[PDB]
DNA sequence: GTTCAGTCCGACGACGCATCAGCACAGAAGC
DNA sequence: GTCGGACTGAAC
DNA sequence: GCTTCTGTGCTGATGCGTC
């Protein structure tokens, strides 16, 4: 008997559209504290973590903890039929095979109701406690997006070299190679680059997933990356007064 | 009312037993009823009688409607040389049916699969989307005009325009026309009657009720007062006349108007063979070896030549200075070979103004001065005539002469035709040659020639009469020459034993049953089955039922982990791999669709069997003891 | 010789784009009443009516009633040439097998002749009848409704009650529905109700109809038992488009 | 060596945007006068020339007259990485197959190195001509008329007299025309020596128009039997011309 | 005169160029 | 391409 | 900024013509 009321439904739009291509399906945990998910990707190389904090809902009613199996492409089509300024309600019967989605216009005139069939999934989850990562960066989202959109043409992989003065990204390919440097910056908070870092890292990753990771960009004008030796890179977007989204990508070679 | 139309009545009458007004456009319902009667009958003569009955009424009542009725019966849209194609497959038409029924796709998909026929699903379900105007009756002229419209509307989003026209046809259906239209579109019309039989029906109709008579015609039965035998002798002599008259000009658009206007006896006086009008190629029977050759030719002189493993090419040179080429099937190959257009003046003698030649074109290794396999030939670009950047060099190989300077040569003994062929042409090694030819009647001489043929990349030997029954006419017999293929002339070819892991449900004769099977080789070094080929031929009907019942219980809901498949189409059911089948093949080819032997010859291009022929189940072996990837690689290396 | 001129040639552009995907060939009847089209769809499921009132034109002059067949493809490719600010002349010579147009920008003039075609006219005289529901709503919201419904299902059940209209459909995902209420002008929802009615329609056709949205910000839907649905767009003082959709079951 | 700076790097972005679809492979010829290129299209119907005056560069050092073979499609693929606001540095070695681009935005630096290639270049000497009709007209008007006429028929007839130019298209759909009459950057001007009519194929002009965002004005140069000249006036920097052979 | 003999008709197969579709994004235009 | 299958004539 | 669109391919998916 769950209910979520959210005023800013474009949040849910923007988070959901970041998975519809990555994974055709997912499972959603509901609990008194909020909504959570961890999923493996379809080629089983990278991991996605999702947290929507219950505090951010305009109204809440978690009468039980639930784990809905959901086809993300279908839900994506459905919310491609949802209005931006619309005020969103999710209702789930405990005993049903359905999630009710209901939407109310700001003009009070237009009432939408849709219901989506549920199903079971063979959930694989992996335990990932926090680590005191050797590098942390915050930097402008549109910048990193532009960098990935550039360098994926040059070559299939990037090498990232960080030092305390700044980071350099290298890509190499058939026409040649390219090195982009960024320095730390101050006195622009929102447009600045911040580095907290413990040792100069140099690591390699496949850009065919980085161009996927960038697809959240409208969620938060800043992004954080974190690096450590012989471990996945973490990429995180801070969901405005609502939650977070994280990608974990394992190192190449 | 054509729903009561019965051409299968005894004492059929041309206008009394008809179902529409004189001068009127013929109701398509009548043609569908006739196809219904044709499906009801297994007797070919009785079918040809019933079709001739309809044709006789058509030429009696509505003369211009004739040509559409023939092309409907031929499942064709015009002259084959005009290049017309309907260009609509199973998926597009299936969606058209689902939309016309208003159903979702998957139920009707499985339904059409289970009955193995789009016909019976085309009726039944209905959209209930009640039109404001009930449609006019269908006319056979309108329906054919829609089929050429369907063929004509190409371009972006063209599938919408197809779906709309086909819709109008479906919703306009009246009694049971849906089944025949759906089968008519999908190519598989399954009417059980073709070209030779329709021309027979034409000859029979146009004989009994000739054209040009004023309505009502006073004469109806040319056979009246003749004995049934001497009736048949008159029918059949007009048969050979018309069939040869068709084979010299394989096109109804040329034949029919002149036929309607002048009468079948004067017809040849207006129709003669000429370049710029194609002809049917020559055919041959299969034979197993020398005894049957010696017996079939026991009182006729003959020669032996190679079967080069290329494709046929029909060459037209006109005195006007253009040349045209047609394929084996009268498809218009000009555009494929603009280089060969340029080679013509260096191949002919200049003393010859025009010719028609039958020839094989084969890809050639210009530096190694040798042939390459047919999987190099099939790599040519199709439509555009850019001779500039030729990636595949080609050589021409002559074997027969059809027409020269103005004289047609088809009525002529082969000896004279080959004599004139050599005497009026020049060769150029690796560009144009005559086929290697050897004249004999004796056994080990042929054995030596065969051994040279197989080691010189040829499918076998060609055996042809020199003079007795050595004229070209397809009407007397189509298959006059013989092929001596390695396949059984070796006694046994490349036979293998492979593992069955899946089935395809069949259609038509194969409907309800399995129609084809999926085979794999045992890759021991992974211990896995890798897909190698499908099968669809060489087994009889009783043993078909034996395989089906044996397989039916062993179906699985999933593919097994010990099975490798990729690019090969998903089986209609998954089958437990317990059965091993013995099969022959013609050749081995590098496959982009078959995972077997991947990396044993090349890392990415797989391998597969050309022309697999079933033999027998090898039930004594276990699957893991069948042919393994090692022998597969050895066999292909031993091919080269 | 027939000649007509309009300053707002943008109307003509919008009109033909509202016609494009529905039909490819039509014969246009011109009278002293103005320009009028009937055309059934090539599937025989739905029909368009065009009205342009002659007094709506800035300039108009006619000798004779003309019925000219035109291929809608090529002529729309021609109408793509006009800027949104252009003044269109349509001219037809009575026995011509070509149609003459001029586009006039506010030192540059565009001139065109397009070939005509001869067409085997199918026309249905619609009887005037009352309909158990009439609804006056904004075009833009109807557009969202129809485009939305396109993904979820293929057929729509439209239900009306005095409390408000309801649109419902379903597919291989579940069910979608909208209940839309009245207001209390160009943004308004209003109804001319007679009885609570339910009918079925094919959404692919409504998605084809919706393309006329830029013509008028509000529209009439008119709905009755056992008869085609009427959608009508009144182009401002110029005329109207009507669309007739046959029902299901 | 070579060492250049340009502030308005968007110019070079638009330049390489213009060429990439027409000619795939080309030669960069370098001098104290700046950057120059001539090349002939893959159909060998049209010739392009780029002139960039060295004085227009924000900084410029040319030590020798280079000739560098470059894949234009790949060059454009690199140039897509800079924002139009970026200042650009070009750096060349003498023996190297490799050219350095340094991009700087108004705090970021892009370093990119492009390998060269060995090429057969076809040269045409172009002496002076004076063209009989010279049309100076606003660029977008030409571009839109080209995109229009592309549907009416694959060929055009162009006409000039001192009182106006007319462009006529012709095909099975129909025939059409645009008249233009002589009238700041909104004006059309003509100098006409002899009245002209010419026939052309549109596919190439469709390609030429992609240079339009380089210049507010385009100039047409017409004379008997010669290729049509279409010119995009880059502000103070130089010029860009296309020569197209008239039909048959 | 019937155990053969040849016709004829449709079952199915393996490749591959063409050839179009189906997201999906930069791009520009309109707001 | 290829093999089987139902049917009218073949000729010993 | 966002809109809906339009023109943009890029890469996939069968129809059809050979053996
Ligand atoms: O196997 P099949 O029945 O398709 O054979 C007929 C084809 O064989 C080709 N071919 C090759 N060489 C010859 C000669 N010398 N004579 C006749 N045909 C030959 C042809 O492509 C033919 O259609």
């Amino acid at each position: 008997m769950f209910e979520a009321r959210l005023v800013q439904g474009s949040i849910l739009k923007k988070v959901l559209e970041a998975l519809k291509d990555l994974i055709n399906e997912a499972c959603w945990d509901i609990s008194s504290s909020g909504v959570n998910l961890q999923s493996m990707d379809s080629s089983h190389v990278s991991l996605v973590q999702l947290t929507l904090r219950s505090e951010g809902f305009d109204t809440y009613r978690c009468d039980r903890n639930l784990a809905m199996g959901v086809n993300l492409t279908s839900m994506s089509k459905i919310l491609k039929c949802a209005g931006n300024e619309d005020i969103i309600t999710l209702r789930a019967e405990d005993n049903a095979d359905t999630l009710a989605l209901v939407f109310e216009a700001p003009n009070q005139e237009k009432v939408s109701d849709y219901e989506m069939k549920l199903m079971d999934l063979d959930v694989e989850q992996l335990g990932i406690p926090e680590q005191e990562y050797s590098c942390v960066v915050k930097m402008p989202s549109g910048e990193f997006a532009r960098i990935c959109r550039d360098l994926s043409h040059i070559g299939d992989a990037v090498v990232i070299s960080c030092a305390k003065d700044g980071v350099k990204f290298s890509a190499s390919g058939e026409l040649g190679n390219g090195n982009i440097k960024l320095s730390q910056t101050s006195n622009v908070e929102e447009e600045a680059v911040t580095i907290e870092m413990n040792e100069p890292v140099q690591l390699t990753f496949a850009l065919r997933y980085l161009n996927f990771f960038t697809k959240a960009t409208p969620l938060s004008s800043t992004v954080t990356l974190s690096m450590s030796a012989d471990v996945p890179l973490v990429v995180e977007y801070k969901i405005a007064d609502m939650g977070h989204l994280k990608y974990y990508l394992a190192p190449k070679i | 009312d054509p729903s009561g139309y019965n051409p299968a009545k005894n004492n059929y009458h041309p206008v009394e037993d008809a179902c529409w007004k004189p001068g009127q456009k013929v109701p398509y319902l009548a043609v569908a009823r006739t196809f219904e009667k044709i499906e009801e009958v297994s007797a070919r003569l009785r079918m040809v009688e019933t079709l001739s009955n309809l044709l006789r009424s058509v030429v009696a009542l509505s003369p211009p409607d004739l040509l559409p009725v023939l092309y409907l019966s031929l499942n064709h849209l015009g002259p084959p040389q005009q290049g017309l194609e309907l260009g609509v497959g199973d998926g597009v038409l299936l969606k058209a049916v689902a939309q016309a029924t208003g159903r979702q796709l998957e139920s009707v998909r499985a339904e059409a699969a289970e009955k193995g026929d789009v016909g019976l699903v085309a009726e039944n379900s209905r959209s209930t989307q009640r039109l404001m105007l009930p449609p006019p009756p269908l006319t056979a002229s309108g329906v054919f005009s829609k089929f050429r419209d369907i063929a004509r509307l190409t371009g972006s989003a063209s599938t919408a325009k197809k779906i709309d026209i086909i819709k109008g046809l479906f919703v306009a259906c009246r009694h049971s026309e849906a089944r025949f239209i759906a089968r008519s579109l999908s190519g598989r019309l399954r009417l059980g009657l073709a070209e030779q039989s329709v021309l027979a029906a034409l000859s029979q109709a146009v004989s009994l009720t000739p054209p040009g008579q004023e309505f009502p015609p006073a004469m109806v039965d040319a056979g009246k007062g003749k004995t049934a035998e001497a009736r048949k002798t008159w029918l059949e002599e007009q048969g050979m006349i018309l069939k040869q008259t068709f084979c010299e000009v394989p096109d109804l658009d040329r034949i029919i108007p002149v036929l309607l206007e002048h009468g079948l006896e004067r017809l040849p006086e207006h129709c003669k063979l000429s370049p710029g009008i194609p002809l049917k190629p020559m055919l041959a029977h299969p034979t197993r070896g020398i005894s049957e050759v010696l017996k079939r030719f026991e009182e006729a002189a003959f020669t032996c030549e190679y079967k080069y493993d290329g494709q046929r090419a029909q060459i037209h040179a006109l005195e006007g200075g253009e040349v045209k080429i047609f394929s084996r099937n009268q498809e218009d190959n000009t555009g494929k070979y603009p280089d060969i257009i340029s080679r013509i003046p260096k191949i002919k003698l200049p003393s010859v103004t025009s010719f028609i030649l039958d020839t094989e074109a084969v890809a050639w290794d210009r530096e190694k001065k040798q042939i390459q396999p047919f999987q190099v030939l099939t790599t040519r670009k199709r439509k555009e005539v850019d001779a500039s950047e030729i990636q595949v060099q080609v050589c021409l190989y002559a074997f027969d002469l059809i027409y020269l300077n103005g004289e047609s040569l088809v009525r002529e003994p082969l000896s004279r035709r080959r004599q004139l062929l050599r005497e009026n042409f020049v060769e150029t090694e690796g560009e144009f040659v005559f086929a290697t030819s050897l004249d004999t009647k004796d056994i080990e001489q042929i054995a030596e020639f065969l051994e040279q043929s197989v080691k010189d990349s040829c499918e076998g030997l060609m055996v042809k009469t020199l003079d007795v029954d050595a004229t070209y006419e397809i009407a007397k017999r189509s298959h006059n020459w013989l092929k001596l293929k390695k396949d059984y002339l070796d006694g046994v070819g490349d036979t293998l034993d492979l593992v069955v892991i899946g089935a395809y449900l069949g259609r038509g004769k194969r409907a309800g049953r399995y129609g084809g099977f999926l085979l794999a080789s045992y890759d021991e070094d992974s211990e896995e089955l890798q897909a190698i080929c499908k099968l669809g031929t060489g087994f009889s009907d009783e043993e078909l039922e034996e395989h089906h019942q044996s397989l039916k219980a062993l179906v699985l809901p999933s593919p097994r982990p010990y099975v490798r498949i990729d690019g090969a189409v998903i089986p209609d059911h998954w089958l437990d791999p317990s059965a091993v089948w013995e099969v022959k093949c013609a050749d081995l080819s590098l496959s982009p669709i078959y995972p077997a032997a991947r990396g044993l010859v090349d890392s990415d291009k797989g391998i597969s069997l050309r022309f697999p022929r079933f033999i027998r189940v090898r039930e004594d072996k276990q699957p893991e003891q069948a042919t393994t990837s090692a022998q597969v690689a050895c066999l292909y290396r031993k091919q080269s």
